[PDB]
């Protein structure tokens, strides 16, 4: 099918700080990808984007009952469903678990590759660190960075290059909202 | 701290509309146009809130008028097909025997279709497959997963095929143990 | 706890 595509999108955005304290709604439209028209709270009135949107941004400026009902958004739309959803998903705690294995950088050497596997975890936010007999290994860092999992949880792979010795000792420290003291996992050759 | 959004798009001619809310770049709910009810992307979701689909529809049907609208002002130009980035992954490390889930990221695309396929030594695989919607991006293309729970072993191969309008041949992401 | 859909509006013709 080489039949052409036109895509319409529109996003209502609620941005919140320090909780419900300081929020800030958009009213965002959208053709294909190119946004053409939008309401900022901050503003209190459609603003035209692209030229494309200017006939919207007349004709609904024009409409005091839509902009009053836009102007208390961040009451009645932000800060409502904020309330409605807090329990389980700004207070969303998950913690991850942490496996450390190691690996090859080239599949005929030896194992000079330490991964830290921190699965499962929720929210994003998290800090994974290397150490060699309990000093911080800050060379030879590798990570695949967040991964989201797309079900409320990340993951992400923390890789240390390095060729271990007979009697030291690695440890992979994690922090994480979840936790109340680092997650320590260690690893012997 | 934390942004909410109520995603909605409509596109032609599929005739193809959808609605969800989106915390933090997680998918809170979507509403089945077809069966006219609220998904919740995870069940424990569905018994602290709730949500009417009736106005998820009405919306579309807005979203619809409002893109022949739009069309017209642009005069009739259509959109450009950018070719998804696929990833595939495990949700965790793999041991043999002990159960797992293969992940098929699909990243940074436009138009919201696509055609996904599992395949197992070369063949398609359905039993136990998931997914999700389509979930918007700040550049405002499109992300996917596709799932597939699987029992790792040294005898099976894994790809996920991936078919989109701006790629010319189908997009395969290999994984094996 | 319900949910609530901040409603389209219909562009200029
Ligand atoms: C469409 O064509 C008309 C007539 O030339 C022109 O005035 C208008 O600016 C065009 N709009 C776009 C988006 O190309
Ligand atoms: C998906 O496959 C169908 C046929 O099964 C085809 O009509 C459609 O164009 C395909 N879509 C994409 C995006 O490749």
């Amino acid at each position: 099918d080489t039949r052409p595509r036109f895509l319409e999108q529109v996003k209502h955005e609620c941005h919140f700080f320090n909780g419900t304290e300081r929020v800030r709604f958009l009213d965002r439209y959208f053709y294909h990808q190119e946004e053409y028209v939008r309401f900022d709270s901050d503003v209190g009135e459609y603003r035209a984007v692209t030229e494309l949107g200017r006939p919207d941004a007349e004709y609904w400026n024009s409409q005091k009952d839509l902009l009053e009902q836009k102007r208390a958004a961040v009451d009645t739309y932000c800060r409502h469903n904020y309330g409605v959803g807090e329990s389980f998903t700004v207070q969303r705690r998950v913690y991850p678990e942490v496996t450390v294995y190691p690996a090859k950088t080239q599949p005929l050497q030896h194992h000079n590759l330490l991964v830290c596997s921190v699965n499962g975890f929720y929210p994003g936010s998290i800090e994974v660190r290397w150490f060699r007999n309990g000093q911080e290994e800050k060379t030879g860092v590798v990570s695949t960075g967040l991964i989201q999992n797309g079900d409320w949880t990340f993951q992400t792979l923390v890789m240390l290059e390095t060729v271990p010795r007979s009697g030291e000792v690695y440890t992979c420290q994690v922090e994480h909202p979840s936790l109340t003291s680092p997650l320590t996992v260690e690893w012997r050759a | 701290e934390h942004v909410i959004i109520q995603a909605e798009f409509y596109l032609n001619p599929d005739q193809s509309g959808e609605f969800m809310f989106d915390f933090d770049g997680d998918e809170i709910f979507h509403v089945d146009m077809a069966k006219k009810e609220t998904v919740w992307r995870l069940e424990e979701f569905g018994r602290f809130a709730s949500f009417e689909a009736q106005g998820a529809l009405a919306n579309i049907a807005v979203d619809k008028a409002n893109l022949e609208i739009m069309t017209k002002r642009s005069n009739y130009t259509p959109i450009t097909n950018v070719p998804p980035e696929v990833t595939v992954l495990t949700n965790s490390p793999v041991e043999l025997r002990e159960p797992n889930v293969l992940i098929c990221f699909i990243d940074k695309f436009t138009p919201p279709v696509v055609n996904v396929t599992w395949l197992r030594n070369g063949k398609p695989v359905t039993t136990g497959v998931s997914e999700t919607v389509f979930l918007p991006r700040e550049d405002h293309l499109f992300r996917k997963f596709h799932y597939l729970p699987f029992l790792p072993s040294t005898e099976d191969v894994y790809d996920c095929r991936v078919e989109h309008w701006g790629l010319d041949e189908p997009l395969l992401k290999h994984w094996e143990f | 706890g319900g949910y609530r859909a901040r409603p389209a509006k219909a562009a200029a013709t």
